């Protein structure tokens, strides 16, 4: 059984690329940098 | 007090490796010039299962890096992390290997014994104590499945005793490099039945797979691709090394994980994954990290799992955990889904729990699985061997080097009679 | 020689650096083309006077003698709970407004002894002081002298 | 904790969605990034974020990629801002059968996704309108894929109905009387609006020459946040969410009601004469305060839902409500001597800032289920008639998959429709 | 998602086509060498309608030039153009720069229906491209001769593309000399006036507007029955360099001046017609009470002329974004019964080709009639 997808996540076929300020498939997930942020190690 | 020994070989495994000693880096807080910076003293009292001591407070890892090209060894002491690596331990050769495992295995087995042989049993006696043997092969090369596993056949003709704990590198037909993958890989999991205990498999397919479902980049590098497996191999020794609530070690997952001598081939999973723009959205709690767990899309062998029923599924988990709900969903999974277990088996899932979330994080659970369908990965990759045997195409590369054509067919004739097993218990 | 700015290449972030792009003279049509639809709506949660009459009528003082036509309301009629569980100044006739009004100091003074509260002076002029700061805009109460001595 | 799914699909009702999702956020101390320096509409995250329970469908790309951009971009999951290729183009068979049909699995799953969350849900609020193939079409998608899943469940759909006089789209009765067509077996509040009244309520009271749309997206805000304002906001006379579907309709295909909001005012005319309680109702009644197109004069009101808020006092309500139930100008229906509905809550009008409102202490929203649009729904069939006979329009609505087999038999439901205000409506003995 | 193929096709069509790439360019910003020049970030959103850029800050169009090429390479903007595609094959291309496209709605021929390069090859490739993909629509701007060749080649036009736009020469002379007071018309004026026509309605492709309402959607509401297609362009907001500071600027101002009769693209008369359908696309920041009202009000004063049997007899579209220069600016477009008079003259002026043109007149005074 299938389960559902959106637009635009493989790309395992070959499609024409911009840069990231032209609104196209899959634009907003790389113009989002990705974010982490920690401070130490915790306690038990 | 249980250390534990990397083997690390191949271009693949110094630059899969490479990403593994960069984890244990920094869950351990080390800098990139040896000495320790931080103020949690939880981290550096088992800090000597990774790594080793000198003067001056420095910390090298226990590694060994060999290969036969010197081509990777000027690439990991190109990174980040290279002065951290030890100077003797990489072992040369100035020629190549050259893709076959017809020159690392016949003609270069006689050289690993001064190469590799005398590296371990300088180090590994000299430890105050041990636990086992860890190595990570790329089975479709040339050093990997050349010089690296026949010490599989070495060191284990030492000590019988200890655990081998296999990070596999098994080709897919879709993402392809070299035609002759039947004569290397087909030739090297005949010998992993006798010798490694605790196999896992790892995939080519299904972890660029993961880094479109999942984490929606869309150019993935292979840096990105190795640190979905760097967490997994930091995240499976999470009780050895941090205390916790029910810690768990590499004998204490193969007695749950083992029913039979040779119904020991695993498939791994790691369980936070969301993607680059709905970071804060989703809510990192237990019963998301399950349902992330269990599905066709995260697992990183590249098969489907509900076409063969798991025999036996085991877990690991770290954070600060409230156990009653951990323990409630996996009374679920079992239960609503008794058609992808088997039968006559009573219990079939382990837990064990750790207390510091990795780096970043705030819990983790690293998944290792054994089903009945990793002869998917075992079937297609006899069913192209015999398909080329009878042109016998690429066999001339081979009789030119000391091996015959009568230790070929044996390879396949027990390939099958693995298979034959995994199907009878279905 | 060169400008201290040089900019990231995309919208993503962290891109290779890359110049400024010059905008050429009479080729400016930012301040001109902006966008009607979700530009007139900016409602940030991080003012005017009210309109109309309360429903209690607080606003307006209250008049001394009622009209039988009056029916606006003062706010003066309590509630039934303090219709029907009165207390003693409310069941002999006197109320909030002889409670709230601006007495003398003789007046005070008088209260003091006679109400069987023997006051020093000092005590007294404390007590005043201490109901004129307890008071927002500042005069001689019962509540606030009782509610002052039971205080201090 | 009575949620609803508050889902804002085709162009007509996304505009009002950023209006809408302005009004809750102001309401609160919630910021447009979702940081509170609510539960009804508002999922929250550990971190320090609130998210909103909305989900932004629509074939359209540019509408939903100027939020993405837009100010409001901190606020959603972006996988919630679903969108797919081309437009439906006013096109019933391209917003049901040749575009709408590939977005269904997924939507299917985000329903179910934001439900498995909540707790105590209550029902939908859909904004759509009927003209749309991608706004009245695609509706009557979403509505029956749910009925067949979750059932019986409150559902309050905001629809701008066409106008009596004016209108913008050209072939749009096609596929109106196609939007009744499931949506009399699947919907149970269908409030409806006109724009043309609210385009003249402007002109007289508000003081307010050259309207845009961006100040009637505000008025439709306040009427949404009137009806949930009994979620989030504990009052003494409380109206609940499944009330509605035994307070209004009494036979089950009379189910479309009007809406208004009295003392819509500016800041010059409020200042100068006062507001009691007594009066507010009172200019509820009056015919040039409803904004919907439509002369009550003509129609005897079936049951009114008054919903009042802010700083009002209950006895205040009962002495108003009589003086105007013995008027001798408007008339109502004798099998309903009951008539009224009221509720009261203790949190006020609230206001935009930047808007053209004044600070009023009152304001109230009635909700009358009248009997007069039954005489705008005469000519929301006299207008397909002329079309369908000499077959104009339809060589395109033929071109994706649709047939004349389905025209006819919709026309007779509209048809049918009409009757169904005069069964109810001639008086027993 | 809408998408663009530009083909220059014929001599007309090339000199029309290349002061379309300029306005584009010039509405959006980008130096004919090629370099974007991004002063607001309403610029780029939509360039994937009609462009596909280069590695550099290079862009170059989706467009074609098939039939005059050294001139217009010579000219103002050639320098943006694919040197590998100047075809003079168009089946290779055209599936090439299809095939490279994602999501295809629609097509921007310009030609000619007098002549033998724009009307027969025009003939021949909308054929060519309609055998390709059935399922775009063709705008295919068109000059037809004047009242005072086309028979042969309209028959399988009026079939394939039904959005050509088809008044001409006489009619912009007109213009020339009366609402402008313009002097020398030359010919680069009157392409200038047809590629400002072409790039009013391309803005519900390239900008989030407040009415949005795509090529498609346009077809649906514009043409009732399948060869009724004919339309008639006019932009409103043209004056003089004297009588600027005479006029105001107001919304019932553009609607007196884009329902002017000396203002439209047409040596015709509207006193003889009778508009099916309206389309009046707006571009600037204006209220919509004013619109809509002036939309009735003067579809008020004009019960008869606008057609009877049909309730809404127009349509408005508004976008966000005006032209350059100026503060608003509207484009008016119809389909009307003043247009047979033309197939009548050009009619009067192979056989079977001549009946069905007599079909389409008789079908317009079939419709015309109650
Ligand atoms: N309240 C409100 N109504 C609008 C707005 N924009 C357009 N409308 C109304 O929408 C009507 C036509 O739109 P619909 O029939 O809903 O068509 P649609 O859903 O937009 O479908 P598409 O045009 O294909 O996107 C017009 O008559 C307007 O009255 C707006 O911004 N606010
Ligand atoms: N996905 C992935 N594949 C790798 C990586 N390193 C090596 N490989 C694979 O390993 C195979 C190459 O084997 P190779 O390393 O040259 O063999 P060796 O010479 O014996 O070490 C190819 O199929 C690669 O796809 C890696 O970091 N990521
Ligand atoms: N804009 C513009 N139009 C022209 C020019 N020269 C000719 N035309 C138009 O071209 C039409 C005739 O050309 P046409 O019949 O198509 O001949 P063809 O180009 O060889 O196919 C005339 O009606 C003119 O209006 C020019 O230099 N500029
Ligand atoms: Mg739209």
């Amino acid at each position: 059984a299938v389960s559902p997808q959106s637009s635009s996540t493989p790309s395992w076929k070959i499609e024409t690329k911009y840069s990231t300020r032209v609104l196209t498939g899959n634009w907003t997930e790389e113009r989002r940098k990705f974010i982490k942020a920690t401070e130490k190690t915790p306690q038990t | 007090m249980r250390e534990i020994v990397h083997l690390q070989a191949g271009q693949c495994g110094n630059q899969i490796g490479a990403k593994f000693w960069e984890v244990i880096s920094d869950e351990h807080g080390i800098d990139p010039t040896g000495t320790y910076h931080g103020d949690s003293d939880l981290q550096l009292e088992r800090i000597n299962v990774y790594y080793n001591e000198a003067t001056g407070g420095k910390y090298v890892p226990r590694a060994v890096l060999v290969d036969l090209e010197p081509g990777t060894m000027d690439s990991v002491r190109s990174g980040p992390f290279g002065q951290i690596f030890r100077p003797d331990n990489f072992v040369f050769g100035q020629s190549g290997a050259g893709n076959n495992w017809a020159k690392g295995h016949y003609t270069e087995g006689a050289e690993l014994v001064d190469s590799v042989l005398d590296v371990v049993r300088k180090e590994a006696e000299s430890c105050d104590c041990l636990q086992g043997f860890q190595l990570t092969h790329s089975l479709g090369g040339g050093t990997g499945s050349g010089m690296g596993t026949l010490l599989i056949s070495k060191i284990r003709e030492e000590y019988p005793d200890r655990i081998m704990n296999t990070f596999s590198v098994v080709p897919s037909p879709k993402v392809s490099d070299t035609v002759v993958e039947p004569y290397n890989a087909t030739l090297s999991v005949h010998q992993l039945v006798e010798n490694t205990d605790e196999t896992y498999c790892i995939d080519n397919e299904a972890l660029y797979d993961i880094c479109f479902r999942t984490l929606k980049l869309t150019t993935p590098t292979y840096g990105d691709l190795n640190h979905l497996v760097s967490a997994t191999m930091s995240g499976v020794t999470t009780c050895l090394r941090f205390p916790g609530q029910l810690n768990a070690d590499l004998r204490k997952l193969a007695v749950n994980m083992v029913p039979f001598p040779r119904l020991h081939f695993f498939m791994p999973g790691f369980a936070p994954l969301t993607s680059r723009g709905s970071q804060q959205y989703r809510a990192l709690t237990v019963p998301e990290l399950t349902q992330q767990m269990f599905d066709a899309k995260n697992m990183m062998a590249a098969c489907d799992p509900r076409h063969g029923r798991y025999l036996t599924v085991a877990a690991v988990f770290r954070g600060r955990m409230s156990m009653k709900e951990v323990d409630e969903q996996m009374l679920n999974v079992q239960n609503k889904n008794s058609s992808y277990f088997v039968e006559w088996i009573p219990n079939n899932v382990k837990t064990a729990v750790c207390d510091i979330p990795p780096r970043g994080l705030k819990m983790s659970a690293t998944f290792i699985g054994n089903s009945t369908a990793i002869q998917e990965l075992f079937k297609r990759i006899s069913e192209q061997f015999t398909a080329m045997f009878r042109r016998k195409a690429f066999l001339h590369w081979y009789t030119g080097e000391g091996m015959d054509e009568m230790e070929f067919t044996e390879a396949e004739s027990n390939m099958n009679d693995l298979v034959s097993e995994y199907q009878q218990y279905q | 020689l060169l400008k201290p700015e040089d900019i990231v290449l995309k919208e993503p972030g962290s891109s290779e650096k890359t110049l400024r792009t010059l905008l050429r003279p009479s080729d400016k049509v930012s301040n001109h083309y902006k966008t009607t639809s979700s530009e007139i709506s900016a409602v940030v949660g991080a003012c005017y006077p009210t309109y109309g009459v309360p429903t209690i009528r607080s606003d307006i003082p209250a008049p001394l003698i009622r009209r039988v036509s009056d029916r606006t309301s003062y706010g003066e009629e309590g509630n039934a709970y303090s219709l029907l569980h009165p207390t003693i100044f409310a069941q002999k006739g006197v109320f909030e407004r002889d409670f709230f009004k601006t007495r003398s100091k003789q007046e005070i003074s008088e209260i003091l002894c006679n109400i069987g509260v023997k006051l020093s002076e000092d005590e007294f002029e404390n007590v005043w002081n201490l109901a004129s700061k307890k008071h927002h805009r500042g005069e001689v109460c019962v509540e606030n002298i009782r509610s002052v001595l039971d205080e201090l | 904790m009575r949620e609803c799914i508050s889902v804002h699909v085709g162009q007509a009702g996304v505009q009002i969605g950023n209006a809408c999702w302005e009004l809750y956020c102001l309401e609160h101390g919630i910021q447009p990034d979702g940081q509170m320096p609510f539960n009804t509409f508002f999922s929250e995250t550990g971190a320090g974020k609130h998210v909103p329970r909305a989900v932004f469908v629509d074939l359209e790309p540019t509408v939903i990629d100027e939020v993405r951009t837009g100010t409001y971009r901190q606020l959603f999951h972006p996988e919630q801002l679903i969108t797919g290729k081309e437009d439906a183009a006013n096109n019933y068979a391209r917003g049901h059968y040749t575009i709408g049909k590939e977005l269904i699995d997924l939507v299917l799953d985000r329903i179910r996704k934001l439900a498995d969350q909540c707790t105590g849900l209550q029902g939908f609020l859909i904004f759509h309108s009927f003209g749309g193939g991608t706004g009245s079409g695609f509706t009557s998608l979403l509505m029956e894929r749910l009925s067949v899943d979750y059932g019986k469940k409150s559902k309050l759909e905001f629809s701008i109905y066409p106008a009596p006089q004016v209108s913008t789209a050209v072939v749009e009765p096609y596929n109106s009387i196609l939007t009744t067509h499931t949506t009399l077996e699947h919907s149970d509040c269908a409030f409806m609006v006109d724009n043309e009244a609210i385009y003249d309520i402007c002109r007289r009271n508000l003081d307010i020459e050259r309207p845009t749309y961006t100040n009637l997206n505000r008025l439709i805000g306040q009427i949404v946040s009137s009806i949930t304002a009994s979620l989030r906001f504990d009052g003494a006379l409380n109206v609940d969410l499944t009330e509605f579907q035994t307070n209004l309709v009494p036979y089950p295909r009379i189910h479309f009601p009007l809406a208004t909001y009295a003392p819509v005012i500016s800041a010059e005319k409020a200042y100068h004469e006062q507001l009691s309680v007594a009066e507010i109702t009172n200019a509820c009644f009056e015919p040039a305060n409803q904004m919907v197109k439509c002369d009550p004069r003509h129609g005897k009101y079936m049951a009114c839902c008054l919903l009042y808020r802010g700083d009002v006092v209950p006895k205040d309500v009962n002495a108003a409500i009589a003086t105007i139930k013995t008027k001798r100008t408007i008339q109502f229906v004798d099998w309903c001597p009951t008539g009224f509905k009221v509720g009261i809550n203790y949190q006020p009008p609230t206001v935009v800032p930047g808007g053209d409102l004044a600070k009023v202490q009152r304001a109230v929203c009635m909700l009358s289920n009248t009997t007069a649009i039954a005489e705008a729904w005469a000519r929301l069939d006299h207008k397909f008639d002329l079309m369908y006979a000499k077959r104009a329009f339809v060589h395109w609505y033929v071109g994706e998959g649709m047939e004349e087999g389905e025209f006819s038999e919709a026309r007779e439901d509209m048809a049918a429709l009409e009757k169904d205000y005069e069964e109810v409506g001639m008086d027993s003995v």
